[PDB]
């Protein structure tokens, strides 16, 4: 309609002129065209980011990881390299390898002067490389393993249960399959339950975000009936309503939700939905109340943009965007004297349990 | 690898997408037509001959086939462009010698 | 009985109002900055343990519940 | 000779045509090209910035004389602010800012995100005003530190005998005048010990 606006094309060109110029190297058209890209979107809204050719491979692992690893975490302390625990389901596990396993030498690459990110980016690979590590286990002699790098799944969810009938469930980082797993859980603890629990916690602290599908997913596998999220946008595709279905295996529950700082962007979904409908007791420090559900657009040589694409809405209405969801008991961590050792889990299962002992008992 | 772009004709060629972009085709053409004119190069001028082609204009096709053409003689696709853009003028000659060069490459 | 001693961060996560050029909320109310909390009186419940356990317990039921 | 790597210009057009329709609010491409521009420029060179009229305006002349500055000196590196030097008599020097100190927060507001420019505009304020800064030395645990701002005058050289024939001359910063004083400076040290200094 309204005519192209010439000055901003030409003041951008004149830009771009002097400065493949001026500058103090040789700089090609190309680089300058990118950097102008990312600028026109990393400035717009600080999520929003334009992603390269590599960026977009670490996305798709972030939101699932399926990558050849050989299911090994190393955790770099004190300058100092050491296994947590080797990841379960994987080559190495089978191995023998155990927990406090101190490889002296990486591919004839001493351990000693290697940074975190170099040994992670040592260790992972594509699926099918083999690799030989030195070990020296309890101070013995060192020994050679040689491994095939595979497709690992990295778990999502996890729990364990604190007391008989109480149970304790954390959620690390929403994945694409994180729903399934959340399902999977479930039905393990009612298995090894009896079918029967008297309370169930929940840990979304410090749980970044992930894909909204599986946040939905997630919400319902807990909820039985209403609408759980719904999304605005300036354009029509990006509206979308979602609603819990009625198929419900949470089996009415109590459910208490933690809520840090750290959940933003799903765990916050997962948290705004449970509490508008009167479904969980909300418990935590505020959270981060970051409002944003973007797409990844697929553009040409495999450089995918991510654009704030629409806002989402709680069930009534609340913008958790700039606000974020207040906990009603407002539980902050501190220490208390005379598990145990997680002061809020701690307050968690003492209300939980003292909630089920006053009314249906 | 890459050649510099200068400044007038950066700004003639984003303006000229721009409005690609924004369906008024005209300035596109007309920009795209000139700037391939200007540089005499290759991709811009093929640029230029397909959003001619697009448009179903005739005398800036004309234009862009034969610039691209001598820009690129090399290209086979840019010979066979020019080829029937110029038996449809109704000069052949020259036609003749974009199909000698088709058939020096593995083309009909 | 038990005495609950609150706990201080001197680094707090900053909120997505901190960050530059944070979007409005859709429903436009005023934002929460991080702005550094510090109590005038202390509230009874941070003291004594068992009063912090029984608020708490009456919020969860009041929650679910749903009045 | 060679040539133009239209394509790159294709995927610019379109990156813009496609932001600005799937962006949340309307966003008028004005704002897209001034964003472009100055990203680019911040991506390409750190220290660099695309300066506004308004902002070029202000740039020629200081709002105020008596205004105040905290004295740290910055200088971007890997995309994060890093205290280069704090220069001596200063507020920001009494407290334990060292170089090598990263600053991640400003008045309680991340700065990983913006240009060296902006995070100086903001570190400056008004004398005889609080300010706090977030601080992580060698990977360390960030720290949250206060400030008080002032007017900071450097006091250009200073100048001490330390033996009959051996002299120290420190020389704070470099501002216009220091580039004669030191000579006078030197002049009362080289009057002091004979004129020969060891």
């Amino acid at each position: 309609s309204a005519p192209l606006p010439l000055d901003e094309l030409r003041t951008f060109a004149e830009v771009l002129d002097r400065v493949k110029a001026a500058y103090v190297e040789p700089v090609d058209d190309k680089t300058l065209l990118e950097n102008a890209i990312k600028g026109m979107l990393s400035n717009l809204d600080p999520h929003s980011a334009y992603l390269g050719p590599e960026d977009f491979a670490e996305l798709q692992e972030s939101t699932s990881g399926e990558f050849g690893g050989l299911g090994i975490e190393v955790g770099s302390e004190d300058g100092f390299i050491k296994v947590v625990s080797p990841i379960d389901d994987t080559p190495a596990a089978r191995a023998g390898i155990q927990p406090g396993d101190l490889i002296v030498q990486i591919d004839g690459k001493p351990t000693k002067g290697q940074s975190m990110t170099e040994a992670v980016d040592s260790m992972r690979g594509k699926a099918g490389s083999p690799i030989t590590l030195t070990i020296v286990r309890d101070g013995g002699r060192p020994f050679d393993v040689e491994l095939k790098r595979a497709i690992i799944k990295v778990k999502s969810v996890k729990s364990q249960v604190l007391e008989p009938g109480y149970a304790y469930l954390r959620i690390t980082q929403f994945q694409v399959n994180t729903g399934e797993e959340v399902v999977k859980a479930l039905n393990q603890l009612r298995k090894d339950n009896k079918g029967r629990l008297k309370g169930l916690v929940l840990d979304l602290r410090n749980n970044p975000g992930g894909v909204l599908q599986s946040a939905v997913e997630v919400a319902d596998a807990f909820l039985t009936k209403g609408l759980i999220v719904y999304t605005k946008g300036r354009i029509a595709n990006s509206e979308l309503r979602f609603s819990a279905d009625p198929a419900d295996p949470s089996d009415k529950v109590p459910l208490v939700v933690l809520i840090n700082g750290g959940s933003a962007a799903a765990a916050e979904i997962v948290a705004g939905a449970l509490q508008d409908q009167k479904r969980a007791i909300l418990m935590g420090t505020d959270s981060f109340g970051k409002g944003s559900v973007q797409t990844v657009l697929p553009l040409n040589n495999d450089r995918a943009l991510k654009l704030t694409t629409a806002l989402y809405y709680t069930p009534n209405g609340r913008s958790i965007q700039a606000q974020g969801i207040v906990p009603d008991i407002e539980v902050g961590r501190a220490k208390v004297t005379q598990q145990d050792s997680d002061y809020q889990l701690s307050q968690a299962l003492s209300l939980l349990k003292g909630l089920s002992v006053t009314r249906g008992n | 690898k890459y050649g510099s772009f200068s400044e007038d004709s950066l700004y003639s060629l984003l303006v000229a997408e721009l409005a690609g972009q924004r369906n008024r085709f005209d300035i596109a053409l007309s920009n795209y037509v000139v700037q391939a004119q200007k540089t005499r190069d290759p991709g811009v001028s093929e640029r230029a001959f397909r959003i001619a082609e697009y448009l179903g204009a005739d005398q800036e096709a004309l234009d862009t086939s034969l610039l691209w053409a001598r820009s690129a003689p090399d290209n086979l696709d840019a010979q066979r462009a020019a080829a029937i853009q110029l038996a449809r003028a109704g000069r052949y000659e020259e036609s003749m010698v974009y199909m000698e060069k088709v058939l020096n490459g593995q083309g009909d | 009985r038990a005495k609950v001693t609150q706990e201080r961060s001197s680094f707090e996560g900053f909120k997505e109002a901190d960050l530059q050029g944070h979007l409005a909320n859709g429903n436009g109310g005023a934002d929460r900055p991080t702005g550094k909390r510090a109590a005038p009186s202390e509230r009874p419940q941070d003291s004594d343990y068992q009063l912090s356990q029984a608020l708490s317990l009456l919020k969860g039921l009041s929650v679910t519940r749903g009045n």
